[PDB]
């Protein structure tokens, strides 16, 4: 649904950028009846007056002198900006929602969930990407296996991954201030082969 | 820019013989003498010249400006125009000296203008205002106009025959609704 309430509202603004008269103004002709057209040299007289004097970015103000029976009343487009511009950043945000993307990495506007970043990005390699490729990979390891004889097992290794790198430093800091185990039994703890 | 005539035009050629069989003829009694007519028609006809800055019997004009308004440009009130006769160009005392080229006359019924060729236009001295003598209208006879103007005329002059002092009595197409596609609709009250 919120593929659909994307689609449509960018398709919304589209369309209504494409098909949408706004006029500026419009000159009301009456005439001395209630209903009077005006003769083509007179349109041709309006047309040149309006176009060489009062149109452009060169003609913002002239004072337009209507004359008896004429009368110049400006139009307005009222809503101007964000036709459905907070229901498409809802349905922008509720298809990341599904997929498991957080909404910084792409670049939804929005309230700031996560700070900085480096824990955006350690959610997104935790939340919705080693649970994904940790069940592809574990389906690899299964069929592969069948065509060799032994069995093997194929998991992703979770470190020299760049986006774990706040999760493995405190890590780090954490035993290695642990000053009363030895150096052989820390190395263990960290995945060194101790020497 | 003062924009006087030359000659006012005869009444020999103004319809004073088709105005009464408008005035009463067909219906009514077969009143007044010529000159109570004629009295009323050029007071018609100057009433929608006036109001739709036309000419209607060709007479000539003298259009005698200070300062030219553009140089490629200067639009004559008088709206149709034909066959401008000279282009005067006075000094102080004025020996009188015309000018014969530079410009060329666009017959245009929405803004019959002057319209120099190329981008210069023929200067004016100090003191000596230019003078233009032109003879706008739509034809030497009543014949030549247009019907529902020369209709507005007549039931315009019927009125000011017909009713004397500004008294009591809006038709469809009236005196107003047959003038009013005559009229000059401009919409610059502004510099240029």
């Amino acid at each position: 649904v919120a593929l659909d309430v994307h689609n449509a509202a960018s398709a919304w603004s589209k369309a209504l950028l494409d098909n949408a008269a706004r006029p500026s103004g419009a000159i009301i002709y009456k005439g001395a009846d209630g209903q009077g057209v005006l003769a083509p040299e007179q349109y041709e007289r309006l047309i040149f007056e309006m176009e060489t004097h009062h149109q452009g970015a060169r003609n913002a103000g002239r004072p337009m002198l209507l004359e008896g029976g004429l009368d110049w009343k400006p139009m307005g487009f009222s809503p101007s900006d964000m036709e459905f511009h907070e229901t498409k950043a809802a349905a922008a945000r509720e298809i990341a929602l599904a997929f498991g993307v957080p909404p910084m990495l792409i670049g939804i506007p929005g309230d700031a969930t996560y700070a900085n970043y480096a824990e955006a990005n350690r959610a997104f390699y935790r939340l919705t990407v080693l649970p994904l490729l940790t069940r592809v990979s574990a389906a690899l390891a299964w069929w592969l296996s069948g065509y060799l004889g032994a069995q093997i097992e194929l998991k992703p290794d979770l470190d020299q991954v760049p986006a774990l790198a706040v999760e493995r430093d405190q890590l780090w800091a954490r035993i290695g201030a642990a000053g009363f185990l030895s150096n052989s039994e820390k190395r263990v703890l960290l995945g060194l082969p101790p020497t | 820019m003062m924009l006087n005539e030359v000659t006012a035009v005869p009444g020999t050629a103004l319809p004073v013989a088709e105005f009464r069989d408008h005035l009463r003829l067909g219906t009514g009694f077969a009143g007044a003498e010529d000159a109570a007519l004629l009295s009323y028609l050029r007071a018609a006809i100057a009433a929608i010249e006036g109001r739709t800055a036309k000419a209607l019997i060709s007479r000539g004009f003298r259009l005698a400006l200070t300062a030219w308004r553009w140089g490629d440009m200067q639009t004559l009130p008088i709206a149709p125009v034909a066959t401008v006769t000279a282009l005067r160009l006075v000094d102080a005392a004025g020996v009188e000296t015309p000018v014969a080229a530079g410009w060329r006359l666009v017959p245009d019924m929405a803004r019959p203008r002057i319209e120099a060729l190329g981008a210069m236009l023929p200067m004016i001295p100090t003191g000596g205002r230019v003078e233009i003598d032109f003879t706008a209208g739509f034809g030497a006879s009543w014949s030549a106009l247009p019907v529902d103007l020369a209709q507005a005329v007549f039931l315009l002059a019927a009125q000011y025959y017909e009713l004397r002092h500004d008294g009591a009595a809006a038709m469809p197409f009236g005196v107003m609704a047959l003038i009013e596609r005559w009229r000059t609709v401009r919409v610059l009250g502004g510099r240029p």
